[PDB]
Order: structure tokens, then C-alpha cells, then sequence
RNA sequence: GCUUGAGUCUCGUAGAGGGGGGUAGAAUUCCAGGUGUAGCGGUGAAAUGCGUAGAGAUCUGGAGGAAUACCGGUGGCGAAGGCGGCCCCCUGGACGAAGACUGACGCUCAGGUGCGAAAGCGUGGGGAGCAAACAGGAUUAGAUACCCUGGUAGUCCACGCCGUAAACGAUGUCGACUUGGAGGUUGUGCCCUUGAGGCGUGGCUUCCGGAGCUAACGCGUUAAGUCGACCGCCUGGGGAGUA
């Protein structure tokens, strides 16, 4: 459930330091990689309707992160898509 | 449940039956569940048991007695 | 899976196919195969004595190994096999000497998992075991009657029987019918139900695909004459009698069960 | 009659009748005696007065046994459920011990509808 | 009105049965916290407490076993 | 890596082999990289009420702290082992050595 | 550009939140056996029904399905429907402390999508108890009802369909302000834990009530009060929520 170690991960990597933990491309790609565990847990059992709606809140909160940054810096929104693989 | 009185007993005593319940479940659940009326009766049990201690802190009348 | 098939023409609106993609396509096991003559309810005096049989596909018999006398050498299951003359998948393991068998396919098992029988194998399915050697309870199949009769019991895709007690000498089990039997603890038995459970939910669709399967037309006795059937007759769809078998004997309710030798072993007949 | 040391009293008080059954230790009965056999049928079977009698006819034919203590099972809500062990005491018996017996289900089977 | 670790502070525990059974009457039933005066937090604590020790057999479910 | 909590009764008649079955299972944890913290064995005690059979059995605490494809499978020796009756296991806690 | 909006991380807290898999006890039913005898059961009363083929009662052993007494509390969680024995795994949501970061990324939303009590439907199982339909016995002038004895579907499971409730605090969602008291539940700060504590600060929630509002009942800091944004809905009753 994306633990501390993953998170610790995403912050270095694609925010500017260990303290930049809450820009878009860091809280984008935190949703994704959350997104993509819980894909394996929603591949089995069919009928997790209530953590399903948790699983479509972060969805839609991606897309409302995704396209504030397309609307603010494309270069910087285009270079995240390419990274994290999304975006059809 | 079980009550012994050991020697000087001559006489029931059996008050630790009702203790518990000893009639309280069973005529319960001998019949009418309702899936509903175990939520109705317990919603109005409460709400006229704090009406009854409503009043136990409202009753400072003179009342003439 | 189960697949609903388009109703592009008659006969094939009707029609559920149970395709297993798993399935080895290719040619089976050459050694493990030999032919299988079509008798057609034929027998040594040429009669036929079990009616509603002939034609159908040609089909091969495949060797399988219902003994699972390889105690102590663990098998690696090469791939699964489609069996034309049985009902359920038969699984092709390749032993850890080069010894390539056929067994009856388990409910769970691929391509790559690794059994053993005898003894000293452990609680997982497709391992066979004896019966004082299996927890009580467990589901199992592929069940013997006799210490090394080869397992009768549980031998059809999707079905089994549960351990219900283990006293002595004798285990009691609860067969598929719904019959408690008991039976000698020296048998083997394989741990697990049978794979192809969704063999029941195959509807054949049209006429040939039954005719295909060596199955014949049924005739029903009212169509028949009085010379040929104990019903026959009928002036307008007459009946007017109690329903019996082509030879006398009465049908819908009436316990054949005569044998005398095998009924201290049965404990409850079937509901 | 074997002339059996101690014994078991059990009571079934149901809502209509009482059934009083000794039996011994091993639960096997030795006699019984309902308000219903005593006499008192309809309303009258399911009051503590015909439990109470129901204890006096249970009183003999034992037991022959010769029973000089025993236990008393308590087993449903019953019109008597006091009576009848009450006349069990007078009747020449030992009251050793009383426990309830009462098949309390931990909301188990689901009860009918019944009585409307 | 008694009180329990909610000023003696400790985790409730389903070994030590000692404390347990001040907790359970002479049926085996648990004992509400109207009657002890335990403090929410705890009294679900200790059900869970009861219900395990009931099933290590260190606590029985009643006395008609 | 979680804690756990293993506590589990064994058959009375075994109860000559209760110290057998304590190298066979923490050895099974220790050679996964899991560490023991207690051995508690609490004897052979009065049980509340008959287990399937008569009652007096054995008590062990283990109180471990192992990963999870052990602990399953620590779980399934205890299915099909009929002098195991009953066992359990528990949360993490951060498993303690005390409360005997 | 900036931070009081919104959001992310760090450390913790509570909860029947959801899904999957096992397991425990009581109880009901059924089967076999032992003891044991004329009633058992039911009702206002009675009978249908069960019983001398030996019932009811009691004990022992076994097989099954369903639900979790006590805890249990206008207690808690979830958007709603709804969710409670215990344990393993996966996982959602909420709240608190003091920091760090992005920098208005917000609110609502026709259409659309998803979830959605119970009953019912399709396929395959299961079926203890309960129980539509149905039968018999009662009541009644009549009783195809209320009562009793039975009893099928269903109630249970796996996958789909149905999208309907008095789906209701009959009160849409988000945001700001406006006397108070008495409690419950869950964090946290300070002081002496100096003694079942004292003084504050947050989330949820129950009751009574000031101003205000309302046709009144009543709501009343979780407003039906004072203001803003958006969506949906109503234009007398029947016809009819029908064709």
C-alpha cells in the first residue's frame, strides 16, 4: 500500500530534493505507482467496490493534477506522460 | 446458573437464575425477530429512558407535599 | 471458459463450446497410444446389447496411469491433453528417470507444477496417497476399491468424494451419487477434485453433435408397435399403461440393487 | 429395580406442560410423570400446580430405585419451574445441587412468526 | 464507577485470565462496562480479550460444556 | 518483516514430545531470517471445556517474528498434524518477552 | 508571484469499511444406539399432526446448513444501500501532533458512468431452522385471513440480470458567519501521575434550548437562521405517475 520506502523512492527521484515532496510530478507519479499496485489487487476478486471508489478518487485526482499541469507548463507535462508510460 | 447453598439451605434461594436472565432470551428469541423491530424498540427505549432522567433533573418543584 | 456461439445458422444458435486454451494442440504421446476398435453394442454373439450405440469419430485410447505405483520419484507435469475417451483432461508428467505416464488432470494444475505418490508425499493436489495417510475430511479422487485395483471412484471431470471418517482398517467415504461407502485404508486415492469442471455446462447444440459422439437416435416406446415394445399400440397417442423398459422390467422407480456380497460395506444408500 | 443410589431430576417446564423425568447419573431414566398424564387437561395442563403434582406421581414408582439424593435440571421458563422442585424437596428427597439446563442458542436457527 | 487501566495504564492482554475473570460472571458472561465502569476504549479491548481467551480454552463459553 | 504471536495446544499423549516439535519450528523460522523472542512453554494445564476429546492439554507460546511465507506455512504443519489442536496466530504489536 | 482554499510526505490513533481463506462455541434439525413409559405437541379452548411399529423425556456417538447470546452502548465505520464470534492475507476511507513541499491544482455538474435494501430472474450447488404458494385442522352467518399442524419456491453459496423502497435526519452538494448548556466517542498540548485528576485545543455524534425563521408543529452553530456558487424538482385534485 505504496509503504514508506516507495514513497521515500518517488520523492528523490522526481522532485528537486528529499523536501519536495508535494509537486505535481511527484504527486502524479505517487498516484501512478499507487495505481499500478493496486491493479494486482483489483486483477483478483472482482468485487472490492468500496477501496474500488478510493482506487477512481486518485484516478480522477491524477486527471485534475495531470491537466493542471498541461495547462501551466507543457514541457514539464510532457516529459512526466513519457516517464511514468499513461496519457493514450 | 448453578447455585449450591451448602448445608443450611431448606429453602430455593435461586436468585442467581435471574441474575442473568433465566426467562430474559429465551422468550426473545422464541419468536418475532423482525430483522427490524430489535432497531424500533431500542431507538424508543432510550428515548424515554432519558425523558425519565430529563425530568429526574427537572423535578425542583415546590409541589406542595 | 465458456463460450456462447453466435446463432449464424440452425444448429449452432444453441451451441456452447467449452474451449481450454491450456490444451496441448499437437499431436499426443506416440508410445503412450494404441488403437481403440468401435464395437457399437456389439458383442461376442453380435447382438447388440447396449442399444444407442454407433458411429461417431474415430478415437484412439490413451495409456493412463491410474495405479500411480511411482512412489518416491517426483514427477514435472509436462502439459495438459484432451482425452476423446474420457470426459475430463488428462495431464502428461514426465517422471525424474525420463518415465513420461498419463494421469487424470487435477482441478488445480498447469504446466510446470511437480508431483509424487507413494507414501511420503505431501498434502497437495495431484499426490496420491493412502487413506490413512490423508487427513480426514480432505477432498480426493482417482479412489481404489482393492490394494492396488488401479482407482475406480472419482474418475469423471469435476467430480469427487470426501473422507468422512477413518475407523481401523476401513475408511468411509461420501461418494458423488451421495452414498457413504466404505472402503479398505491400503487404497490410494489422488488428492483434489478433477479438472474440466465446466464439462456439464456443454450443450451439443444439434442433432450430430450427438451423433458424433457414438450416440445413436433413442426411440420412445409409445412411437414403437406393441410387437416391439411393451407400450407400442396407440390409436392417437394412446398410453394407458405403467412405464417399464423394452423388456418388462419397471422403470421409473423400482431398486434393481441385487448383489448380497458388497452391501456390508455400504452404509447409506444414496438420496 | 436394581435399587440405584443417587439420580438426576430433570424438568422440562415448557410453556404448556412440565415434564418431570428422573433418571440416574448416567442419564438413563428410571420414571417420569407430565402434568398433562396427571390429569389437568387444556388450560389447566400449564400452571405450577399441576408441575407440583406432576412431582408427587413422579415421587412414587421410584421408590423400587431407592433414591435418597439427586440433582434437579431446570429446562425451560415453564408456569411452575418452583413448585415442581419444591414438592421434589417435600416429597422425601436430598436436593443436592440445581443448575439450569436451558438450551439458550447463541443466535443460532431463525424463530417463526408465529401468534400474531 | 470502578476504574481499570484507563488510569493504571497497560495493553490488555489475553494470557493473564487473573484479570480476565473480574470481568466474566459465573456463567461465563461478559460483564458490561455499565456495571464496572470501564471506559469504552477498553471494554472493546477486553471483548476481544474474552472471545480469545474462550477459544484457547482458557476461558469457558458457559458452564454447560 | 511482521511479529507475530503463535500460540498452539498439542495432544497429551505427544506431551513427552512437546520439546521435539521447538527445533522443528523455530529452526524453520531461524532459516528464514526470523528471529525468536520467547519459548514459553506454560505445561500440560486444565483446558475450560473437552477439545474433541478428553481434556488436560499443552500449552507452547512462541511469540515470533518472521515474514509472511513462513508463517503460512508454519500454519499448514499444524493442519496435518493431529497432536496439534488448535492453533493461532496474532497481530504484530511489536512482540514482547514478558507476561508468563 | 503569495498563502489563510485545495493537495502531498513524515509519526501515530480508532473503527461491524470492503474482498478473499480458514477456524471456535452454543443452539435447532436429522441418523444410530442405550435407559425408560403413556401420552407428546398445540390453543382462549379444541382438532389436524406425532405415539404401544413404541413417541415425549434423558444420555452417548455421528452428519449437515444458517447465524454469531454475553460484550452491545440515539456506540463506531462507510458517499449511500449497508456492515457486527475469532484468526490469516490484500486493501479503502477518516482523525490528531508538529514540521516540510506544490502553489488556486477549487466548487458544482445536464448528458454519461459506477455503486445501489429486500423481493424476483438466468446457470450450477446447497438446504438445518424459518417460510410465500398449497394442504389439513380450527374461528366465523360466511373466512380461499388473523390461530394451529405441516410444507414448495425463496431465505445460503459462485457468476451475471433486475436498478426498484416510507432508498427518510421526508431537509441536495460546497463555503463563511451567528447566544449556550448537558453528555457520548476518538486524538493531542500544558500542569503535580503529586490522589478514581485540573486547565485547553481538534474530528464525529445525542438531547434540551437563546436570537432568528416558519402557517404552526417545530429547526435552532451537524439550522428549516443570516449570505454566496451550481444542479435537480413543483405549478389545484382525480384521471395518472396511466396509455
Amino acid at each position: 500500500s505504496l509503504s514508506t520506502e516507495a514513497t521515500a523512492k518517488i520523492v528523490s527521484e522526481f522532485g528537486r530534493d528529499a523536501n519536495d515532496t508535494g509537486s505535481t510530478e511527484v504527486q502524479v507519479a505517487l498516484l501512478t505507482a499507487q495505481i499500478n499496485h493496486l491493479q494486482g489487487h483489483f486483477a483478483e476478486h472482482k468485487k472490492d467496490h468500496h477501496s474500488r471508489r478510493g482506487l477512481l478518487r486518485m484516478v480522477s485526482q491524477r486527471r485534475k493534477l495531470l491537466d493542471y499541469l498541461k495547462r501551466k507548463d507543457v514541457a514539464r507535462y510532457t516529459q512526466l506522460i513519457e516517464r511514468l508510460g499513461l496519457r493514450r | 446458573i448453578k447455585v449450591r447453598e451448602n448445608e443450611p439451605f431448606d429453602v430455593a434461594l435461586r436468585r442467581f437464575k435471574r441474575s442473568c436472565e433465566k426467562a430474559g432470551v429465551l422468550a426473545e428469541v422464541r419468536r418475532r425477530e423482525f430483522y427490524e423491530k430489535p432497531t424500533t424498540e431500542r431507538k424508543r427505549a432510550k428515548a424515554s429512558a432519558v425523558k425519565r432522567h430529563a425530568k429526574k433533573l427537572a423535578r425542583e418543584n415546590a409541589r406542595r407535599t | 471458459a465458456v463460450v456462447k456461439c453466435k446463432p449464424t445458422s440452425p444448429g449452432r444458435r444453441h451451441v456452447v463450446k467449452v474451449v481450454n486454451p491450456e490444451l496441448h494442440k499437437g499431436k499426443p504421446f506416440a508410445p503412450l497410444l494404441e488403437k481403440n476398435s468401435k464395437s457399437g453394442g456389439r458383442n461376442n454373439n453380435g447382438r447388440i446389447t447396449t442399444r444407442h450405440i454407433g458411429g461417431g469419430h474415430k478415437q484412439a485410447y490413451r495409456i493412463v496411469d491410474f495405479k500411480r505405483n511411482k512412489d518416491g520419484i517426483p514427477a514435472v507435469v509436462e502439459r495438459l491433453e484432451y482425452d476423446p475417451n474420457r470426459s475430463a483432461n488428462i495431464a502428461l508428467v514426465l517422471y525424474k528417470d525420463g518415465e513420461r505416464r498419463y494421469i487424470l488432470a487435477p482441478k488445480g494444475l498447469k504446466a510446470g507444477d511437480q508431483i509424487q505418490s507413494g507414501v511420503d508425499a505431501a498434502i497437495k493436489p495431484g499426490n496420491t496417497l493412502p487413506m490413512r495417510n490423508i487427513p480426514v475430511g480432505s477432498t480426493v479422487h482417482n479412489v481404489e476399491m482393492k490394494p492396488g485395483k488401479g482407482g475406480q471412484l472419482a474418475r469423471s471431470a469435476g467430480t469427487y468424494v470426501q473422507i468422512v471418517a477413518r475407523d481401523g482398517a476401513y475408511v468411509t467415504l461420501r461418494l458423488r451419487s451421495g452414498e457413504m461407502r466404505k472402503v479398505e485404508a491400503d487404497c490410494r486415492a489422488t488428492l483434489g477434485e478433477v479438472g474440466n469442471a465446466e464439462h456439464m455446462l456443454r450443450v451439443l447444440g444439434k442433432a450430430g453433435a450427438a451423433r458424433w459422439r457414438g450416440v445413436r437416435p433413442t426411440v420412445r416406446g409409445t412411437a414403437m408397435n406393441p410387437v416391439d415394445h411393451p407400450h407400442g399400440g396407440g390409436e392417437g397417442r394412446n398410453f394407458g399403461k405403467h412405464p417399464v423398459t423394452p423388456w418388462g422390467v419397471q422403470t421409473k422407480g423400482k431398486k434393481t440393487r441385487s448383489n448380497k456380497r458388497t452391501d456390508k460395506f455400504i452404509v447409506r444408500r444414496r438420496s | 429395580r436394581k435399587q440405584v443410589s443417587d439420580g438426576v431430576a430433570h424438568i422440562h417446564a415448557s410453556f404448556n406442560n412440565t415434564i418431570v423425568t428422573i433418571t440416574d447419573r448416567q442419564g438413563n431414566a428410571l420414571g417420569w410423570a407430565t402434568a398433562g398424564g396427571s390429569g389437568f387437561r387444556g388450560s389447566r395442563k400449564s400452571t405450577p400446580f399441576a408441575a407440583q403434582v406432576a412431582a408427587e406421581r413422579c415421587a412414587d414408582a421410584v421408590k423400587e430405585y431407592g433414591i435418597k439424593n439427586l440433582e434437579v435440571m431446570v429446562k425451560g421458563p415453564g408456569p411452575g419451574r418452583e413448585s415442581t422442585i419444591r414438592a421434589l424437596n417435600a416429597a422425601g428427597f436430598r436436593i443436592t445441587n440445581i443448575t439450569d439446563v436451558t438450551p439458550i442458542p447463541h443466535n443460532g436457527c431463525r424463530p417463526p412468526k408465529k401468534r400474531r | 464507577f470502578c476504574r481499570f487501566t484507563a488510569e493504571g495504564v497497560q495493553e490488555i492482554d489475553y494470557k493473564d485470565i487473573a484479570t480476565l475473570k473480574n470481568y466474566i460472571t459465573e456463567s461465563g458472561k461478559i460483564v458490561p462496562s455499565r456495571i464496572t465502569g470501564t471506559r469504552a476504549k477498553y471494554q472493546r479491548q477486553l471483548a476481544r480479550a474474552i472471545k480469545r481467551a474462550r477459544y484457547l480454552s482458557l476461558l469457558p463459553y458457559t458452564d454447560r460444556h | 518483516m511482521r511479529h507475530y504471536e503463535i500460540v498452539f495446544m498439542v495432544h497429551p499423549d505427544q506431551s513427552e514430545q512437546v520439546p521435539g516439535m521447538i527445533e522443528r519450528y523455530t529452526a524453520a523460522i531461524t532459516g528464514a531470517e526470523g528471529k525468536i523472542h520467547r519459548l514459553e512453554d506454560w505445561g500440560r494445564r486444565q483446558l475450560a471445556y473437552p477439545i474433541n476429546k478428553l481434556h488436560k492439554a499443552h500449552y507452547v507460546l512462541m511469540n515470533v517474528e518472521a515474514p509472511q511465507e513462513v508463517i503460512d506455512e508454519l500454519e499448514t504443519t499444524f493442519r496435518f498434524n493431529d497432536a496439534v489442536i488448535r492453533s493461532m496466530v496474532m497481530r504484530t504489536k511489536h512482540a514482547v518477552t514478558e507476561a508468563s
